[PDB]
């Protein structure tokens, strides 16, 4: 069971933000 | 920077953390020769002839350390041109890895390339992260193996893990093998390569097998050609389906297993009764052999008839599914919260490597 603030950031991750 | 190794069962995928692409992609194949008294990746695709092949993971378990060992060299030194000691890196594990080789894999990160510091993830659950989901089922078809993967608040649960030993270089021995029926020569490398992109190309997975088969049978409107550089046209119609349909019905292929409608199904039903419909709502499609026009369709229909009548089904096939592992390990290493998660030299010195687990 991953800790939550993990899930949290992974769940709402933005996918720009993402270097080209 | 962080690096993200994916140990492809056919490619690796490797690049920096916090990119939404892997740099490197490769052959995950070491080559050497024989016939009248060692080369990695491309190089030994390349000139092969004096080469014999091997895949050190050929089923996505590591089973050659020393042919290993030289891809991971080739990834850092070759491909991304950096110093290992220098990054934290992120590797890829396949679903059911044994202890002893993830035990290994972390031993020769930190003994042979001292690396500050290190991870290992599974690669559906990476695809799952990359979707944006903590639950769900993944269906990971790669090159030498799937898996449907089974994942409850970021935990893959290991007892309702299939693997299905068919994958995409099974799908293009497959065309090889009836195009060379019907004729066709391919003997060397792109050919074979060749018939790899016309599967690419050309395949996909039909909505219903037997309907298609009688559309292939009554028309030319799923004819498709393909130029061969010489001259030749390999033309195909119903050969674009079949191929896929493969995965569907392992017997094409002379395979006794379920096909990956029935695993996903049977991995749903190994799982807690009350996470099914979760799962369901949750399918999510990773790996280069998913990249076929219409494959979720079809899988949203035979998970319909195999599931209870009200079951809410969908499959997501993420766009970039090609590459979802590798960017689910980007996302997950560049995340503030997983920065105390790397496994460092010093802990790793402290207590050796057993650490991983
Ligand atoms: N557009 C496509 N259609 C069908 N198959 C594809 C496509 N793109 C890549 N593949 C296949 O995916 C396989 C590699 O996928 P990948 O997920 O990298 O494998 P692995 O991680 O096992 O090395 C190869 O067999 C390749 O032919
Ligand atoms: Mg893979």
């Amino acid at each position: 069971k991953v800790a939550e603030n993990l899930k949290s950031q992974l769940e709402g991750f933005d996918k720009s933000k993402l270097k080209n | 920077t962080a690096l993200v190794c994916d140990n492809g069962s056919g490619l690796v995928k490797a690049g920096f953390a916090g990119d939404d692409a892997p740099r490197a992609v490769f052959p995950s194949i070491v080559g050497r020769p024989r016939h009248q008294g060692s080369y990695v990746g491309d190089e030994a695709q390349s000139k092969r002839g004096i080469l014999t092949l091997k895949y050190p993971i050929e089923h996505g378990i590591i089973t050659n350390w020393d042919d290993m060992e030289k891809i991971w060299h080739h990834t850092f030194y070759n491909e991304l041109r950096v110093a290992p000691e220098e990054h934290p890196t992120l590797l890829t594990e396949a679903p059911l890895n044994p202890k002893a080789n993830r035990e290994k894999m972390t031993q020769i990160m930190f003994e042979t390339f001292n690396v500050p510091a290190m991870y290992v993830a599974i690669q559906a659950v990476l695809s799952l992260y990359a979707s944006g989901r903590t639950t769900g089922i993944v269906l990971d078809s790669g090159d030498g193996v799937t898996h449907n993967v089974p994942i409850y608040e970021g935990y893959a649960l290991p007892h309702a893990i299939m693997r299905l030993d068919l994958a995409g270089r099974d799908l293009t021995d497959y065309l090889m093998k009836i195009l060379t029926e019907r004729g066709y020569s391919f003997v060397t490398t792109a050919e074979r390569e060749i018939v790899r992109d016309i599967k690419e190309k050309l395949c996909y997975v039909a909505l219903d097998f037997e309907n298609e088969m009688a559309t292939a049978a009554s028309s030319s409107s799923l004819e498709k050609s393909y130029e061969l550089p010489d001259g030749q046209v390999i033309t195909i119609g119903n050969e674009r389906f079949r191929c896929p349909e493969t995965l569907f019905q392992p017997s094409f292929i002379g395979m006794e297993s379920a096909g990956i409608h029935e695993t996903t199904y049977n991995s749903i039903m190994k799982c807690d009764i009350d996470i099914r419909k979760d799962l369901y709502a949750n399918n999510v499609m990773s790996g280069g052999t998913t990249m076929y026009p219409g494959i979720a369709d079809r899988m949203q229909k035979e998970i319909t008839a195999l599931a209870p009548s009200t079951m809410k089904i969908k499959i997501i096939a993420p766009p970039e599914r090609k590459y979802s592992v590798w960017i689910g390990g980007s996302i997950l290493a560049s995340l503030s919260t997983f920065q105390q998660m790397w496994i460092t030299k010093q802990e790793y010195d402290e207590a050796g490597p057993s650490i991983v687990h």
